[PDB]
């Protein structure tokens, strides 16, 4: 291996999750599943997000999805019931120190915990199962080539720094990484991953029955063999362009409602105001992609990439 | 588990405390409980699934 492509694989296998801090969560879930059980018999508790995308960089966070039906569940009247009788449920349970009812399209309970789980934080919803059926989409996107993986770990922990992903609401959300680095990955001058959703429609829909998803179940160009650093370069040229980005809703003002949580969506299943600010906010984020990539391109240095001074805004 | 007719009472305390309703499409996921228990994400099939493939993708050599 060269050394930029050496450099980004050592330090993916040092951010990407651990086996302790999955194992912590998947045992978390199963508590949480033995309490609400008995007032939701037969239900399931699945994880969705990076906790099991397969690009999991050891986020403290985690989200669950409580499937109890096959049908659509109401979200402004039933899923708050229902959310609202898990959180009557949990209250006597132990291991729960505090929750929180958030009402939005999709409302969401957030749990935190006592005992040695105090430092994850869940999301809970009610059977919102377009996240499941992305979570599984995106795992087999994890695992089609060997350089996507890597390819999404380096850049989350580069537009982290960068301030390209950030708390305050102006920026790419992780989840936006992702789609941007699989959308790249796909319509690049490399074609490294095809479209699922169009060659196996079957497995990857959202007319999908959840219950029929198994990520154990490995399914069945490629003159490409382009090296992992190569791919970096090109991913940070690509969206030096602002025509690369999802900028319009169904001058290019914002006008996608989705630009900065679910940027190039339509990579995934599908499932309100911006300002002149959100513009702005993007016109340095294109400065920072132009910066890293001339940066990148010289030096092929990681390290020096890695700590670059964060975006103002 | 508790019984449907517990359930269903719960389910309607859990309403009436939010101003909100138990619809027909809720209180027939309480009576009749369609199945969806996450069997294919189980959480040791799941970790030795996530380990096997760090175990695997750095411990083998790829020449290409
Ligand atoms: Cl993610």
């Amino acid at each position: 291996m060269d050394v930029l492509s050496e450099k980004i694989w050592d330090y993916h296998n040092k951010v990407s999750q651990t086996d302790e801090m999955l194992q912590r969560k998947l045992h978390l879930r199963d508590m949480l599943y033995t309490a609400i059980s008995p007032v939701f018999p037969l239900s399931g508790l699945y994880v969705v997000g990076s906790s099991l995308n397969g690009f999991g960089n050891n986020s403290s966070d985690m989200d669950l999805c409580l499937m109890i039906t096959n049908k659509d569940l109401d979200q402004k009247n039933d899923a708050v019931v229902v959310l609202n009788l898990i959180l009557s449920t949990l209250q006597y349970e132990k291991f729960v120190e505090s929750q929180k009812l958030i009402l939005a399209k999709v409302p969401i309970l957030r749990i935190n915990f006592a005992a040695p789980f105090d430092d994850i934080t869940v999301d809970l919803n009610a059977n919102n199962s377009v996240a499941i059926r992305n979570t599984h989409l995106l795992c087999y996107y994890s695992s089609y080539d060997w350089r996507v993986r890597p390819l999404v770990s380096v850049v989350k922990e580069w537009a982290k720094r960068k301030g390209i992903n950030d708390a305050n609401k102006s920026s790419f959300t992780s989840y936006s990484l992702v789609l941007m680095v699989i959308h790249f990955l796909q319509c690049g001058p490399t074609k490294v991953l095809p479209n699922l959703q169009q060659s196996y429609p079957n497995r990857f829909s959202n007319k999908v029955d959840v219950r029929t998803l198994n990520v154990t179940m490995a399914l069945e160009s490629l003159s490409e063999k382009t090296t992992l650093g190569e791919l970096l370069i090109g991913f940070l040229d690509y969206y030096a362009n602002e025509f690369n980005y999802d900028r319009d809703a169904i001058h290019h003002s914002i006008s996608n409602p989705h630009f900065w949580r679910s940027q190039w969506r339509c990579v995934c299943i599908e499932e309100t105001a911006h300002s002149i600010y959100d513009e702005m906010v993007f016109e340095a984020i294109k400065k920072a992609f132009r910066e890293a990539h001339g940066e990148l391109q010289h030096n092929h240095d990681l390290d020096k990439l890695m700590e670059c001074e964060p975006i103002k805004a | 588990e508790y019984d449907a007719d517990t359930r269903l009472q719960m389910a309607e305390n859990a309403a009436s405390a939010r101003k909100l309703f138990v619809s027909s499409a809720l209180k027939d996921i309480i009576v009749n409980p369609e199945n969806f228990y996450h069997d294919f994400q189980q959480s040791a099939q799941m970790a030795e699934d996530a380990n096997q493939r760090r175990q695997v993708s750095y411990n083998t050599k790829r020449e290409a």
